[PDB]
């Protein structure tokens, strides 16, 4: 899988937008930590263009 | 010597 | 539709045996055969006669000359040297064939007279006067004489019919076969003080002019086989049951107290087979009968039963209790449709015991609850598999013998191993089961009661075979009134299961798409050994989920090797909710452990068990231990506990602890729960910093608060305590340390519990208990080893294994001055003995045991001596020890004890075939070959104990070592 | 024979009467 560290407060707007997603049911795969997530390898570049809206 | 089961509470009836 | 395989057809027959003599131990009678032959020119009438020698024979008042012949008594001819077995096993299954009752030809032929033959044409009424006397007969009766030098009735000495099935012949001339049916007439002079026992009611008793004797006359209203009719004479004392005046108790005197209340809740058990069928129980009066040295502990005759003295238990005694009362049970349902219904044939037994079987098992499953109904079930699945992967497969309606890879031939319940004839019975009661899954249990009684009904129509008429065809039962109509109560055939179970003779083992490996939020199984079936067989019919696997529990059944089809099925919402893991259980009550779960990707909190692959089946499912840790905390099945709740055997993880030994903390938790599930506490403690060996695992669950319920050593007085009362607290010692003694050594402070805590047991608190007795601990000294003690092979002393043993060597001497000395009531104590210090025998600390000694073997000492403590003698002769590779265990089967009082010794002997042998050790003599050989040949005919169960020690020794095959 | 005696087991003429009936009743 793919590993990204990111903050606690930027996993919470993950989540939401995991719930968001409806290509699949969930968008993160693991959570091992806040700081350490698994994330699928298909929104990543979406989420830098939503860091404007974030 | 005995049924030795709670029945009672692993089913309500 | 059934036509007697015999031309002549039994109507009635008189059993007469007068002047029986316990002295001589000699049975003196004469039996009158009313018969009505079907056919013109019947000419020879055969009967079924072993070891039985006539005075004369006289059909109509006429002598009739008659010849015998029996092929069973030589099986094999002198001069023949053949060593395999196989070639033994083809004649025995002809001698057999020869002497069947089914079979036309009988080992007795009588020539009809040539002025009788224009009577035989014409079909009229033909009666047939026998006067017979033997001198010591084999297998027909067992005679008890004691020591003691007094009047027979004064000295309690008892007599009892012995041997299974078929055994009637040897005490007296009878057609015996299940298929022929005739009223019974028994008439009996025995002593005054004695009462005879008799199958049926007595119709009258009428004193001698001498009055030292009296006659005893009984009546069967039900035509029965001649197996079930049996003959018992002692002096017993008579009870009548308070709840039901028919029910009549006889015990050995001053044992009345025992049988009241091994007999207390026999009315129970009949109530509970009358609420589950209709029909009332058949016979107008039933007798119960309790001896010593019984040749089965549970026997089921006709309006009669035999049961071990052994049985009988004071009310204040307990775990004998239990054992009691399902025996009772089990021969009353036996009583209920075997002996009520006669088989059709030899080819029908196993529906009739499979019947009796499953209805014993829902007596249980009311009294004992379901939870121990479905662990039993699960002990019968797990039987039946691992027999078949040992030896060959278990094959129910013997229709021909058909299944060859078991060596003993399946034409004859004698032939067939006594271990296989259990395991066919078991598995028709399984297949029941399998059919109250598949159809309504309602639908099941319902075709019960109309068996019963059409052997109560069959009693009330006389018709020859016409309407006494109702009462006997076939497999055929049994599917045909399935098929009319449910609309369904039961055809297609029986070909799948009985027909095939296999068994089933699946391996699942389970893949997980995230993606498609779906479980995917993978099924693989090891058909290729001989005793499995492939399964293409569906499984039903259920699979916990968060949302909920949900049930999937997929056909396990050959061309799809994977099977999917959708997930439920994760959405309470997300946020915390009531998790729902199979069961209707839920709790909260913590979902830590378990995966975020999988929402199934854990798989379970045929809970019900609806089709008998073995399963391998991988599944991940912490799922099992989910699966163990959670479980409302016991059944599950085993496998998971076994799961965790081969996952050594702390959470999993947390896992059992919980279970065993806590409450409202199967107790059997609980000590299984302990030995698998001890294994996994053993696994993970350094990594505890804690204290010994269950020494401080010991001292938190068993033991007081304020202190550790101290042990609160035992209560039995609960009935649940007893189990837990016998279990923990020995699972404590189990768990062992780095060095694999049971730890001197653990030995020391299961010291001092013996120190400080109370018996001024418990109302129940201790005894069952004080064995348990005796069983734990024993295994906590870990073998010495010596150097230069230095020879076992007292000044070398071991201080710690003295102190328990101590323990056990004082134990044996107190057993000595005050005796256990079945002898637990005795029999758990010759256990302990032969572990500190075998261990490096005591010498061995083979005569300690063989002088408790004796039949002097209580039959209890020479089965547990016997045990320990075959032990040393495997350990010691001694032929003379294995010569003492074959001298003591030729000549051994008591026929059950004679047929254990064998039995154990196989399970434990010297020598197995492959290994070549040096009891490997022609002569050796040749004294087995004799011992199965002659001398275990009589019995019909010695022989097949004999036939499988061969097995184990040599095999079919000649034996690779015979010069 | 100091040492750890066991009492010689004795045969019965009628066993199941003894070890049948409690010791204490």
């Amino acid at each position: 899988g793919v590993l990204i560290e990111c903050d606690p407060a930027m996993k919470q707007f993950l989540l939401y937008l995991d719930e968001s997603n409806a290509l699949g049911k969930k968008f993160i795969i693991q959570d091992i930590d806040d700081t350490h997530v698994f994330v699928i390898a298909e929104l990543v570049n979406v989420l830098q263009e939503r860091v404007g809206e974030l | 010597p005995w049924n030795l089961s709670n029945d009672e509470y692993y089913y309500p009836k | 539709g059934f036509e007697s395989p015999r031309p002549y057809k039994l109507t009635h027959q008189v059993v007469c045996i007068n002047n029986i003599n316990f002295q001589r131990k000699s049975v003196v009678g004469f039996v009158e055969l009313t018969i009505f032959p079907t056919v013109a020119n019947l000419n020879r009438i055969k009967l079924n006669s072993k070891q039985c020698r006539i005075y004369r024979v006289r059909i109509n008042d006429l002598e009739a000359a008659f010849i015998y012949n029996d092929p069973t008594l030589e099986v094999c001819h002198s001069e023949s040297k053949q060593r395999n077995l196989n070639y033994f096993s083809n004649a025995y299954a002809a001698a057999v064939s020869a002497v069947d009752p089914d079979a036309g030809n009988g080992e007795l032929c009588i020539k009809v007279p040539s002025e009788l033959w224009k009577h035989v044409d014409e079909l009229k009424v033909l009666k047939i006067h026998i006067n017979f006397s033997l001198d010591q007969p084999k297998g027909g009766l067992h005679f008890v004489v004691p020591s003691v030098e007094g009047s027979m009735a004064e000295r309690g000495a008892h007599v009892f019919s012995c041997g299974y099935q078929n055994s009637t012949r040897f005490w007296f001339p009878c057609v015996d076969s299940y298929s022929e049916l005739c009223t019974w007439k028994l008439e009996f002079t025995v002593d005054a003080a004695m009462v005879a026992v008799s199958n049926g009611d007595l119709v009258e008793t009428v004193y001698t002019h001498d009055m030292r004797k009296k006659t005893f006359h009984y009546m069967l209203t039900i035509p029965t086989a001649a197996s079930n009719i049996s003959l018992a004479i002692g002096p017993f004392e008579i009870l009548v049951d308070p709840y039901m005046h028919e029910v009549t108790h006889f015990c050995l005197p001053q044992l009345l107290p025992l049988l009241k209340h091994t007999t207390s809740y026999l009315h129970e058990v009949f109530e509970f087979y009358e609420e589950i069928l209709t029909c009332r129980y058949p016979y107008s009066c039933f007798k119960t009968v309790f001896i010593d040295e019984a040749y089965v502990e549970v026997a089921a005759y006709a309006s009669m039963s035999i049961f071990s003295t052994n049985l009988l238990h004071s009310a204040m005694i307990i775990d004998e209790t239990p054992l009691t009362r399902r025996c009772l049970a089990q021969s009353l349902a036996q009583q209920f449709f075997g002996c009520f219904i006669s088989r059709m044939s030899w080819s029908d037994e196993w529906v009739l015991k499979g019947i009796s079987g499953y209805i014993y098992g829902l007596w249980m499953k009311k009294t004992f609850g379901v939870n121990e109904y479905r662990h039993w079930i699960k002990e019968e699945l797990d039987k039946i598999v691992a027999y078949e992967l040992k030896t060959g497969g278990v094959l129910l309606h013997p229709i021909f013998n058909p299944a060859s890879h078991l060596h003993f031939s399946i034409k004859h319940p004698h032939t067939l191993s006594w271990e296989y004839y259990s395991m066919f019975q078991c598995k028709a009661h399984l297949v029941m089961r399998l059919i109250e899954n598949r159809i309504s249990m309602e639908f099941m009684l319902q075709v019960f009661n109309k068996l019963l009904s059409l052997a109560s129509t069959a009693s009330s008429q006389k018709f020859q075979s016409h309407m006494w065809s109702q009462m006997l039962v076939s497999t055929s109509g049994f599917l045909k009134s399935i098929s009319n109560v449910s609309g369904k055939d039961i055809q297609p179970l029986i070909k799948q299961w009985v027909d095939q003779s296999g068994v089933v083992k699946f391996y699942g490996s389970f893949a997980f798409n995230r993606k498609r939020n779906v479980l995917e199984l993978e099924i693989k079936q090891d058909y290729t050994s001989p005793g499995t067989q492939k399964y293409v019919g569906p499984l039903k696997v259920t699979v916990q989920e968060l949302d909920g529990s949900f049930n999937h059944t997929l056909q396990i089809e050959e061309n799809s090797l994977k099977h999917d099925i959708p997930c439920h919402s994760k959405s309470r893991r997300n946020k915390k909710k009531k998790i729902p259980l199979m069961n209707g009550e839920e709790v909260d779960m913590d979902l830590s452990a378990m995966d975020a990707d999988s929402p199934l909190l854990w798989i379970r692959i045929d809970p019900d068990m609806s089709v008998l089946r073995k399963v391998e499912f991988e599944q991940a840790d912490f799922m099992w231990q989910y699966q163990l905390r959670y479980e409302r099945d016991v059944v599950a709740q085993q496998e998971s506990i076994l799961a965790l055997e081969k996952f050594p993880t702390p959470a999993s030994r947390l896992a059992l602890t919980d279970i065993l903390e806590q409450e409202q938790c199967f107790y059997r599930v609980r000590m299984s729960a302990c030995f698998c506490l001890a294994k996994i403690a053993n696994s993970m060996v350094s990594t505890w910093t804690g204290p010994p695992a269950m020494k401080s669950l010991f001292t938190r319920m068993f033991c007081c608060k304020s202190c550790p050593n101290i042990v609160k007085t035992n209560n039995f009362m609960s009935f649940q305590s007893y189990f837990l607290q016998k279990t923990m010692p020995v699972a404590m003694a189990l768990l062992r340390d780095v060095h694999n050594l049971c730890p001197k402070e653990v030995l020391t805590f299961i010291l001092d519990l013996i120190k400080y047991n109370d018996n001024r608190k418990n109302k129940f007795s201790d005894n069952y208990y004080r064995a348990e601990m005796i069983d734990a000294l024993a295994n906590s003690v870990t073998p010495a080893v010596s150097v230069n092979n230095e020879v076992r002393t007292l000044d070398n043993l071991n201080p710690d294994v003295r102190l328990i060597l101590e323990e056990i001497t004082r134990f044996l000395n107190m057993e000595k001055l005050l005796p256990s009531y079945r002898h637990t104590i005795t029999v758990s210090c010759l256990r302990a003995i032969r572990v500190l025998q075998k261990n490096g600390h005591v010498p061995s000694d083979p005569a300690l045991f063989k002088s408790y073997a004796e039949y002097g000492h209580f039959v209890d403590i020479r089965i547990a001596a016997l045990e320990a003698v075959v032990d040393y002769t495997k350990v010691d590779r001694s032929y003379e020890e294995l010569q003492w265990l074959l001298n003591m089967i030729q000549n051994d009082p008591v026929p059950y004890v004679r047929h254990k010794i064998l039995n154990m002997l196989t399970k434990n042998p010297p020598f197995t075939k492959n290994m070549e050790s040096p009891l490997c003599n022609e002569a050796l050989v040749d004294q087995l070959w004799k011992l199965m040949n002659s001398g275990t005919s009589h019995d019909w169960r010695l022989r097949c104990g004999a036939v499988d020690l061969y097995f184990t020794l040599f095999g079919l095959s000649r034996p690779s070592c015979l010069p | 024979v100091s040492t750890f005696p066991l009492i010689a087991a004795r045969p019965f003429t009628i066993p199941y009467l003894t070890a049948l009936l409690p010791s204490e009743l």
